[PDB]
């Protein structure tokens, strides 16, 4: 018997057109064979090796798996297929490639810029901040304006603003280090000295910095 | 619905979902208290601090290593931790999320039997399984048979496995890993003059440790290199604008792992023990074991370990073996990965451990259940 | 059918700010002042009165004793406050205490029984339905945006440097330097002396305070200015008296502020602002120091001489080591920075719960204040 491996599952092939981007399980009674691809991906790997050992299980326990990576075929096993047939082409993976970081919320991060405005509402418990968009362009000097960087989160506190103003933009960048795990630094850039503020609306929203070695769940087709 | 997975490692949490390729939320695995007490009147402090935050206040508590060295033996601390893990780092309820938890090599039946209660009782997960981490990390690298070599940030390992199971008679445990390579990286940084006094300044040793160091394939070539020539040395920029000059220490931590003489420890090298524990190993698989050598962990990640691991076994081995060392560009989260997963596929479901099966027959049922 | 509105009473060393929450400004301001006739013989026929507060008595001088119950930012004669906050609630709020929840306002390093005192005069002699104490300069910090940094507050007859973080105060490098505004228009007002000019009726001393609010301002570099100011007259500015006269002054202008950098002046054998500033960041712990350089907040009305916070910049980084970030914040409300802020906690939805009813206290005694 012979099975490519798709999802978790095992779809049976009979004409042995090896894949370099899969991982096939071949079935022998007594030993079972499992053949990764040079260019697959790891649920591909990791599903033959788990499978195996399901079907040894099976099997009181008598059978043994034969590990064996691409271009290291043993002659004992190369002499069950062949009276070299290896393509390149893959069958699809079921893992989400993320990327990951300092927060969960890392791979869908964006940059996030709000501003608050008490010239709309009496009293701080009223005011509101609002999303604008995440650039140069959005800042006023009348009012406040708040970065969320996922990382670190921004303060630019307008020459033209009023105190309530400032105090709604501290409330706010305290709320948000509060409700995201680990800390979140809060760093005040009064207009004027705002070199590092506007560097990073110059650095725009799809900005997120990881360092931790990313990595991507497909073959390289 | 979809499950959860966390590998509780000795000195960092890895926790995500099942089905992603990564673990999305990974913290340091430590918990802080107040060490004078009147700062939580005064001063206005919480109880206990987990994680980032707790390093961050470093100075004004004591931080403890529930998982120090793989095993737990603080329940209350790994509470807090579990509990920062499912309701402030994931933002899940558990009691909606299956939870694969990880264990240690070696883990005790109680340690394993109260991390299950803890789990059902004071989380209300749903079901629940606990794997063996270098399993887990086996599996992830297409196989069922091999020798592991999990090397983390408070201890190490090595794990023989034959079609799926661990040989607790030949499993090894080293208690150097990682942790040991960052202070060890900081002592002989100091003997040059640098020094690294504040909290940020401490961090920056663990940035230079994974960013600058490597592992030399001949230890005594390499230190002659760098003292006869400066080919070997690189710069690190701290924040401050001062560069800083390192040169043979980029080597010499590491090698640690082969040498630990080096911080005054009586001990064997992750080589030694990679032989030492293959044989102890039944005789007619120790082939098979040589052949399938995986490699896990984040201080396995250091540039030329597979190189020099490969040296220093094919030293210690019979002549005619056929040795193979198995380095995954994704091994630093392996074990999280595997548990990725297996917790997702079609065949493991049957394996998941219900709070049915767990009011029913005790917490023991968590031993009478297979990979 | 309406809720219910809060005061704001910043009792200041030589003024008092009082007004109601959400204002943007205190109603009333008038000096922290009560006088008391010269002798028995004035109140014989009632007459005259028992005592007079604030501006009326600066009016009345010369039969009166004048006093200062706050001198020094610390209530040293409960009587006389008691008459300057019963001044603040009739005279010149002009509402009932019994009707307003109340906030008031402390030095730093205030001592435990004299908050005491000022709660139970609050609850027992006005009845106030709830009370709350705060710090002025957390007050100060909290207006500029902030819950962590290093606050100079220079006022009328005392300057602090307070350090806080997270919104705490940190007592141990709490800074005291009892001089200030008044200390200031003193010595103006003997310097202008000798120039010609003779200021010595209490008339006098008013205009001169006004010549220093309005004309004096503080030297980038002292001896500089002092040459520039020497061979020519780019320095000079003319000032009108109330009768049409004009005088003129050169480097009064900013010999007089310049007494906060060299209390010398004054006959003081201390510290100036800056080195006191430099003192108390450094009795904090060194992983905030960081933090205190980048959030250095000026508060009061004594640091509203302008380009005080260009000098203060230059003198701390001539303190600090050279690649340290300083940031000086001077905002411009900082007058009535203090007031402001608690006018903005007041207000606030989420503050009502820590205020302290009468229930409360009529239950638990003074000591609530703590808490
Ligand atoms: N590129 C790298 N080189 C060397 N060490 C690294 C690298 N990346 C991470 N590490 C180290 O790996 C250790 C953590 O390994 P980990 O898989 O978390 O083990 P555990 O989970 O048992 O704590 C840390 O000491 C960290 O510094
Ligand atoms: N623009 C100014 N220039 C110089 N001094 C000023 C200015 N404005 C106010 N002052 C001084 O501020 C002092 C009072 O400061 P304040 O914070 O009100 O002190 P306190 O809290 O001690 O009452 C007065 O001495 C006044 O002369
Ligand atoms: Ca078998
Ligand atoms: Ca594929
Ligand atoms: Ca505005
Ligand atoms: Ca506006
Ligand atoms: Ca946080
Ligand atoms: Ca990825
Ligand atoms: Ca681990
Ligand atoms: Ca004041
Ligand atoms: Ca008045």
């Amino acid at each position: 018997k012979l099975f490519l491996i798709v999802k978790g599952e095992l779809k049976e092939i009979k004409k042995n057109i090896f894949s370099s981007g899969d991982v096939y399980l071949l079935d022998a009674d007594k030993t079972i064979y499992v053949w990764i691809g040079n260019k697959c991906s790891v649920d591909e790997k990791t599903t033959g090796a788990a499978q195996a050992r399901t079907l040894d299980q099976q099997r009181g326990g008598a059978a043994k798996i034969i590990t064996i990576d691409q271009g290291f075929e043993t002659k004992d096993f190369l002499k069950l297929i062949a009276p070299k047939i290896v393509e390149k082409n893959y069958a699809k993976t079921l893992l989400v490639d993320v990327s990951t970081g300092d927060w969960a919320g890392f791979n869908e991060w964006k940059n996030i810029l709000y501003r608050a405005s008490s010239e709309e509402f009496d009293g701080i418990n009223s005011m509101k901040m609002v999303q604008v968009g995440f650039n140069k362009s959005s800042l006023d000097s009348e009012d406040c304006f708040v970065a969320d960087l996922g990382n670190k989160v921004y303060i630019w506190q307008g020459k033209s603003s009023t105190v309530k103003e400032r105090v709604k933009a501290g409330q706010w960048a305290r709320s948000i280090d509060y409700d995201r795990a680990g800390l979140q630094q809060e760093t005040i850039f009064e207009e004027g000295d705002d070199i590092e503020f506007m560097a990073a609306l110059d650095r725009g929203e799809n900005y997120k910095e990881s360092d931790a070695v990313q990595l991507k769940a497909e073959s390289v087709l | 619905t979809t499950a959860l997975v966390c590998d509780n490692g000795s000195g960092l949490v890895k926790a995500g979902f099942a089905g992603d390729d990564a673990p999305r939320a990974v913290f340091p695995s430590i918990v802080g208290r107040p060490r004078h007490q009147g700062v939580m009147v005064g001063m206005g402090q919480k109880d206990s601090y987990v994680g980032d935050e707790a390093q961050s206040k470093r100075g004004i508590l004591t931080l403890k290593y529930p998982i120090e060295h793989g095993i737990i033996t603080n329940w209350d601390d790994m509470e807090k931790i579990w509990h920062h893990t499912f309701y402030n780092e994931l933002r899940v309820a558990p009691e909606e999320h299956p939870t694969l938890l990880t264990e240690a090599p070696l883990n005790p039946k109680a340690n394993r039997e109260k991390m299950t209660q803890i789990m059902f009782e004071t989380f209300n997960v749903p079901a629940m399984y606990v794997a063996i981490q270098a399993v887990l990390s086996l599996y992830a690298s297409g196989r069922t048979t091999g020798i592991v070599l999990d090397s983390g940030d408070g201890v190490t390992h090595n794990v023989p496995i034959y079609e799926g199971y661990a040989l607790p008679h030949a499993i090894m445990r080293l208690d150097l890993a990682g942790r040991d390579l960052t202070d060890y990286l900081m002592k002989i940084l100091t003997e040059r003059g640098y020094s690294f006094v504040t909290t940020a300044e401490r961090e920056i040793v663990r940035d230079i440790k994974e960013k600058l160091c490597y592992v030399a394939l001949d230890f005594e070539n390499e230190m002659a290199t760098a003292a006869s020539s400066s080919s070997l040395e690189k710069s690190y920029e701290l924040p401050d604008g001062q560069v800083i000059t390192i040169g043979n220490e980029r080597f010499r931590c590491p090698e640690t792992l082969f040498q630990p003489s080096f911080i005054g420890m009586e001990s064997a090298g992750i080589h030694e023990t990679t032989y030492n524990s293959i044989m102890k190993c039944d005789i007619d698989i120790r082939k098979d074991l040589y052949a399938n050598n995986v490699m896990s962990g984040g201080t396995t990640m250091y540039p030329g370990i597979a190189d020099r691991m490969q040296k220093e076994i094919t030293a210690l081995a019979p002549s005619t073996m056929k040795i193979k060392i198995i380095a995954p560009p994704e091994r630093k989260y392996s074990v999280w990965i595997g548990g990725s997963i297996l917790a997702s596929l079609s065949t493991f479901q049957q394996m998941w451990i219900t709070k049915q099966e767990y009011d029913e027959a005790g917490p023991s049922i968590v031993h009478r259940k297979c990979f």
